[PDB]
């Protein structure tokens, strides 16, 4: 069983950007919704229960055909990236690990916001937009997910959440979602909790070069 | 010529950059010794370090997909053989209600073959038919009725190319599950960095949070923190539920990897190590991977790449 | 050039079932912006072109949703709810053996219709684009009425098939009323929106569909 | 091997279901395949439930050495890509229903 | 240019400049062939060399040094090149650990009180609860305020009453399954025989993201770091090719170590259960070469490749793209079924034939007990026929059988092209260079 995880600051702290009734209907009942269908779920079957989350994500994902606990597993995994995601006061310029990665597998952050951006707007119907760390490439992407997909199904470790479901921006921007985006990237999103991601990520991709020995 | 099958290593004096840009050929500056390493298909279920421990009259025809059943006279070739374009007879069908594509069609030309007997017994009543016919549906057995693979090519390691040479009480075992700190916005908790790290991967707002020892809490389920001392190391034994302290504060002889000679002395009264590259490091022995060391005067060519497959009798 | 037509009810007629806001945000800024993207890049023709056998076309997107919200504006009425009668209650009779019955089961596709999507009400009146789809012996019950649901634009038409009612369960339709009660605005849309006139005449046209395509 | 096939294979089978499942899923107003014995290759490129009220039938996956053995009252959902080899050694009978992505 | 074709054969080839230990005769051959084929020796390399090749002077010269011959032997395996900088292990924060119970709790096949497994479930919702190192200090507990007595782990002793009893039932049976199965002990098996002990922890004890403390023991070139942390199974560190030839200096057998559980696998098929990575020292920086999957065990039993690959997360073995669609085929309509149909159909018309008259080849053998006579008979004392009937209703079957699998599937493609979900199985079907009478 998977409890309902709060989001590391107070619902109300991402006025004006994020107002409150969205964080009450988003984590109230939509995000608490997928943690207690997914329990009911799992309190059923002793082999689902016992896969840790990522494990679950992947094995109920079934190789593209996913099982009926699919849905309600992999939506509370995004919604807690999402939380952490985003902190009050983001935006901004990332620095350090984050910033000479965007760089080089994006020539620059100017060519990396217009990426992500497009990423979101071209996005048709519910779903997730990701910049997400390739194991095998291992370099950033950015990534554009419909319904409960997340790109753990493919290996791949997330770094940065948008959620694009209209209930997520109904309220507040409702169907101008261009300007959503730019304000999530502008106001919201957390590059600090970038830096630990893709630290994490460093215990699985090894984004570094060798040192080799001129003999 | 190579003596046993296995793959190429040279160390140093070998140029890393063939002599010409589209061969395998690499020249010596100095003197130096080659060496082969001895070694013994799905590539789905056989990946790298896998441990193998086994070895690698018109009702009675009838007309059905791309065949068809005959009990106007009928001509077969000698070999039974039908090419396109082929005159075999010259109302044959129940006229079935429904009927799939079929590669072959009649117009009595057969175009689109094998030709065999049909013959159906009933208590000694006997009846032949002539049968002309040619994914998991379009399938025309009854339930009813050693070595370790290494890829990088493939090459088997076993016994034949690989040998042996040679509070309460402090005990190993878990700590408990770390939980996320929430100051670090990281699901799984990092726990830990490193010079490359720690300079790409650190918060301002953590700066003050790293520590040089390692200091341990505890939690249980009613949410209280314990830690018993503030200046020790000190953790919860899960099992015996008991407090321990830890070993350290966490503030050999043959390397693993080297390549040794056959004569090779490692101690006065032990036995000389012999030809191979140190595979395994345990407590009181090594396990050797066996090789064979070329000897190569300056201006010979060598004839492969690195970690090439070379088998018996390869230049 | 596709034009945009307004509801043929008062915007302030559906009270409290659709709020005004929520129906003129709807029609005239998600509808009119999908029937303007879909003429800058230029129905039933139109969509069947852009759906091309399964590698849709850019311009299905468009098409598809303002078909669809045509379809949404057309079947409800303030004087609706109730039970149909005629042929109609016959053919549902027969095809879910009570009214109560269809009810339920319309209410649960509409409710586990995962993410932006539609469910549909639909006569099978489908061809196939292979040989040997014929039945020579029809047995008039193969052309009945079955429940699909959809994700984003798409439609059952595609499949060939006759729409007579759809739901939008994209989250834009309700969640400026209802929020993420879908439970709710479900319930609401049965018993006082749905238009049963409308759907016994698209019965009758896509029996005389099918007598046409009879001979 | 130490894992049953239903497990490695993905099929779920609800052995002497229940009726109120049954009617929740519609079975009664399902079409009828029957067959004796015969012996159908078939790849399940589409999920469907299927189930069985009077007969038997061993499922052999392509490959495969042994079989999954089902028995009457049985509910068995094949899965997608599924690449198996239906037997039967006496008069089968079945109802079913195929399933596209989500539905039920 | 002999920069970038090293480079290149460090990454791509595990090329690697290991010490080659060589004997005074190889020494000197290396030394001296390097001059020229007989040549009076003047480099003072091969001249040290020569005069080597007497052990009576290395002797001479090693008393000349004033050390012992066992460390001049030990001398000689030392690592020759720079050596890589030293490791400075940062702790990202204070250690915060919780007893949590491991999920997959009881083993498969094991019944136990569903009433304690549920309240031992209820501690697995604690991961939510949010910790904050701003506030790890209003309720420091130190000293007699943290002993044991005072702690509430009573989730926790359930899990442990039930563990000791599941051990106590199996543990000779997971022996003996081990003994049977396991030719030969490896670092990752079954501890047994002599060297097992008494209180060693089974694999249900463990979980992944446990911290574990343990001792390096073993240090594989083409596997890793094999740690003890207390279990009947040894840990699992994945380091193979390049990466020992840095890592060597820093890992090495016998040192103390902080581990952390990454996954836990069966031991049947997987050959290490447990997979952990080095939390203290950490050397995840230095790692490159890593395992695209788990090594696994190909047992006796194992007969279908499909199933293997079933039982571990393997791709399935990838076939030529037919590339034709399935949605354009032609529906099926021949019903399986009516060859049977029609070999009894002929039997019965044989029989019927044979009393009337009487009041490259395949045999098909057919009883009389399988056959409806009696209704032939009556067919036959009348004059397509009912087997024909009996065909087309089959045939209608399988076709209707065509008709609806094909439209479920078009509705597939509707929604997976709509969500964007494989429409084939992945890993199957690899691009390429991967290897009229109707009238009449
Ligand atoms: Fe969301
Ligand atoms: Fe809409």
């Amino acid at each position: 069983y998977y409890g309902l995880k709060t989001p590391p600051y107070p619902l109300d702290a991402l006025e004006p950007y994020m107002s409150q009734r969205t964080l009450e209907v988003h984590w109230g009942k939509h995000h608490r919704g997928y943690v207690d269908n997914l329990n009911k779920q799992l309190g059923k079957d002793d082999r689902l229960y016992g896969y840790t989350m990522e494990e679950l994500i992947k094995a109920t994902y079934n190789n593209g055909n996913p099982l009926p606990e699919f849905n309600n597993a992999a939506q509370v995994y995004n919604h807690d990236f999402f939380w952490e995601s985003m902190q009050p006061g983001g935006g901004d310029m990332p620095i350090k690990g984050v910033l000479e990665q965007i760089e080089k597998d994006f020539g620059s952050f100017t060519n990396f916001r217009e990426k992500f951006t497009n990423a979101a707007l071209t996005q048709f119907g519910s779903g997730w937009v990701w910049l997400v760390l390739k194991r095998e490439e291992r370099r950033l992407e950015v990534v554009k997910t419909s319904n409960a997909i997340n790109p753990l199904v493919w290996d791949d470790i997330p770094i940065i959440n948008l959620d694009v479901w209209e209930h997520s921006y109904y309220l507040d921007y409702k169907n101008e979602r261009g300007k959503y985006i730019n304000t999530f990237l502008n106001h919201l999103v957390s590059w600090n909790a970038a830096m630990s991601r893709m630290a994490r990520a460093e215990a699985f991709v090894n984004l570094g070069e060798p040192t080799i020995p001129i003999a | 010529y190579s003596d046993s099958e296995g793959e190429m290593h040279w160390s140093t004096d070998v140029s890393h950059a063939p002599e010409f840009t589209y061969s395998n050929v690499h020249l010596l500056p100095k003197t130096s010794h080659l060496w082969i390493l001895s070694g013994g298909i799905l590539f789905s279920i056989h990946k790298d370090q896998d441990q193998m421990n086994i070895p690698f009259s018109d009702l009675l025809a009838k007309r059905r997909r791309n065949r068809f059943l005959i009990p106007i006279s009928v001509e077969i070739p000698i070999n039974g053989i039908f090419r396109r374009n082929s005159i075999f007879a010259f109302t044959l069908f129940p006229k079935d209600l429904f009927r799939e594509k079929d590669n072959i069609q009649l117009r009595l030309v057969l175009n689109w073959v094998r030709a065999f007997f049909v013959e159906v017994n009933t208590k000694g009543l006997i009846r032949d038919f002539i049968r002309i016919g040619l994914r998991k549906r379009n399938n025309p057995m009854n339930p009813f009725y050693h070595g370790t693979i290494r890829m990088f090519s493939l090459l088997i390691l076993s016994s034949s190319n690989c040998f042996r040479i040679g509070t309460i009480k402090n005990s190993s075992g878990p700590l408990g599950t770390a939980i996320q700190i929430s100051n670090f916005y990281s699901f799984l908790p990092l726990l830990t960095y490193n010079q490359i790290s720690v300079i790409k991967y650190l918060q301002l707002d953590n700066f003050k949070y790293i520590f040089q020892v390692i200091h341990s809490y505890l939690i249980d389920e009613n949410g209280r923190i314990f830690n018993l001392d503030p200046y020790s190391n000190l953790v919860l034994n899960p099992f015996k539920l008991n407090w321990y302290f830890l070993h350290q504060n966490y503030n050999t002889i043959i390397s693993l990897g080297q390549f040794f000679c056959e004569n090779v002395c490692i101690a006065k009264k032990e036995p000389y190590l012999k030809s191979g590259q140190v595979l395994i490091v345990q407590r009181d022995s090594v396990v050797i991977r066996s090789a064979k060391p070329y000897l190569a005067t300056p201006g010979a060519k060598v004839h492969g790449h690195y970690r090439e497959i070379l088998y018996e009798g390869d230049t | 050039g596709f034009e945009l037509k307004p509801p043929p009810y008062p915007l302030d007629a559906l009270e409290p079932h659709m709020s005004r806001e929520t129906l003129d945000y709807h029609w005239g800024k998600h509808h009119k912006t999908y029937v303007e993207n879909l003429n800058k890049q230029i129905l039933e023709e139109v969509v069947l072109l852009s759906y091309n056998r399964g590698n849709m076309l850019p311009a299905f997107n468009n098409a598809a949703q303002a078909w669809n919200h045509e379809f949404f504006w057309e079947s409800i009425q303030p004087g609706g709810g109730g039970k149909p009668s005629g042929d109609l209650l016959r053919l549902i009779e027969r095809d879910f053996g009570s009214f109560s019955d269809f009810v339920e089961r319309f209410k649960a596709a509409a409710a586990s219709n995962f993410g932006s999507g539609w469910t549909w009400l639909a006569y099978k009146a489908n061809r196939l684009d292979v040989a040997n789809a014929v039945n020579p012996l029809p047995k008039e019950e193969d052309k009945k009425l079955v429940i699909v649901k959809t994700p984003n634009a798409v439609n059952p038409l595609v499949w060939d098939y006759s729409p007579l009612l759809t739901i939008d369960t994209w989250e834009h339709a309700y969640y400026l009323d209802f929020e993420n009660r879908r439970i709710e605005y479900i319930n609401t849309f049965m018993e006082k929106l749905v238009s049963w006139e409308t759907v016994s005449t698209r019965l009758e046209s896509a029996m005389a569909r099918a007598a046409q395509r009879e001979q | 091997m130490q894992t049953p096939l239903e497990e490695l294979y993905n099929v779920k089978v609800e052995r002497k279901v229940s009726q109120r499942r049954l009617e929740e899923l519609g079975v009664s107003r399902w079409s009828v395949w029957k067959t004796g014995k015969c012996k159908l290759p078939w790849d399940w490129q589409v999920d469907q439930l299927v189930y069985i009220e009077e007969g038997e039938v061993r499922v052999v996956p392509e490959g495969s050495k042994r079989f999954m053995q089902f028995l009457a009252g049985d509910l068995v959902r094949y899965p997608k890509w599924l690449e198996a080899d239906l037997f039967f050694n006496a008069p089968y009978s079945e109802r079913y229903c195929f399933k596209a992505y989500a539905d039920d | 240019t002999e920069d970038e074709a090293r480079r290149r054969n460090w990454i791509e080839r595990g090329w690697a400049p290991w010490e080659e230990i060589l004997t005074p005769e190889a020494d000197f051959a290396r030394k001296s062939l390097n001059e020229g084929e007989e040549v009076p020796l003047q480099s003072p390399e091969a001249i040290e060399a020569f005069k080597m090749l007497r052990p009576s002077y290395r002797k001479k010269k090693i008393k000349e040094m004033g050390i012992t011959e066992d460390e001049w032997y030990a001398k000689q395996f030392e690592i020759r090149g720079d050596k890589p900088p030293p490791l400075d292990t940062s702790w990202a924060g204070p250690l915060v650990v919780r007893q949590i119970p491991p999920r997959d709790w009881p083993p498969k096949g094991w019944e136990v009180d569903r009433k304690e497994l549920e309240f031992i479930r209820e501690a697995h919702k604690l991961m939510a609860e949010r910790v904050w190192l701003e506030d790890l200090d209003k309720d420091l507990k130190v000293g007699e305020d943290a002993t044991v007595d005072k702690m509430c782990l009573e989730r926790f002793k359930v899990f442990l009453k039930q563990y000791n009893e599941w051990v106590e039932a199996n543990k000779d049976r997971l022996e003996e399954d081990s003994y049977k199965y396991d030719q030969d002990f490896y670092p990752g098996r079954r501890i047994r025989g002599k060297d097992y002990k008494e209180g060693m922890y089974e694999l249900p004890f463990y979980y992944p993201g446990m911290i574990c403390e343990g001792t390096v023991t073993t240090l594989h070139l083409y596997q890793g770091a094999f740690v003890d942390i207390g279990g009947v199974h040894e840990g699992w560190v994945p380091i193979k090719g390049n990466d020992w030839f840095w890592i060597r200096h820093f890992i090495r057998v016998g040192m103390h170590v902080i581990v952390e559980i990454t996954a836990k696998r069966d031991p049947y098929r997987f050959r290490f259960p447990l997979e952990l990575r080095f939390v203290h020292p950490n050397i995840d920086h230095m790692i490159f070469n890593k395992f695209d999957f788990p090594p696994i065990f190909h047992r006796d039993g194992d007969t279908n490749p499909d199933e293997i690959r079933r039982d571990c997360g393997r791709p399935p073995e990838p076939r030529k793209d037919p590339g034709s669609k399935p949605e354009e085929e032609g529906l099926l309509s021949d019903h399986p079924y009516v060859d049977k149909l029609w070999q009894l159909h002929v039997a019965e018309q044989m029989i019927l034939d044979d009393y009337e008259a009487n009041p490259p080849k395949v045999i098909l053998k057919t009883s009389v007990k399988e056959l409806d006579l009696e209704a032939a008979l009556i067919e036959r004392k009348y004059h397509k026929l009912r087997r024909n009937i009996e065909m087309d209703e089959y045939d209608s079957l399988h076709w209707r059988r065509s008709l609806e699998e094909r439209e479920a599937l078009l509705r597939d493609i509707s929604s997976r092209q709509a969500l964007g979900l494989p429409l084939e199985e992945p890993g199957r079907y690899k691009p390429g260079s991967f290897f009229s009478y109707d009238d009449a």
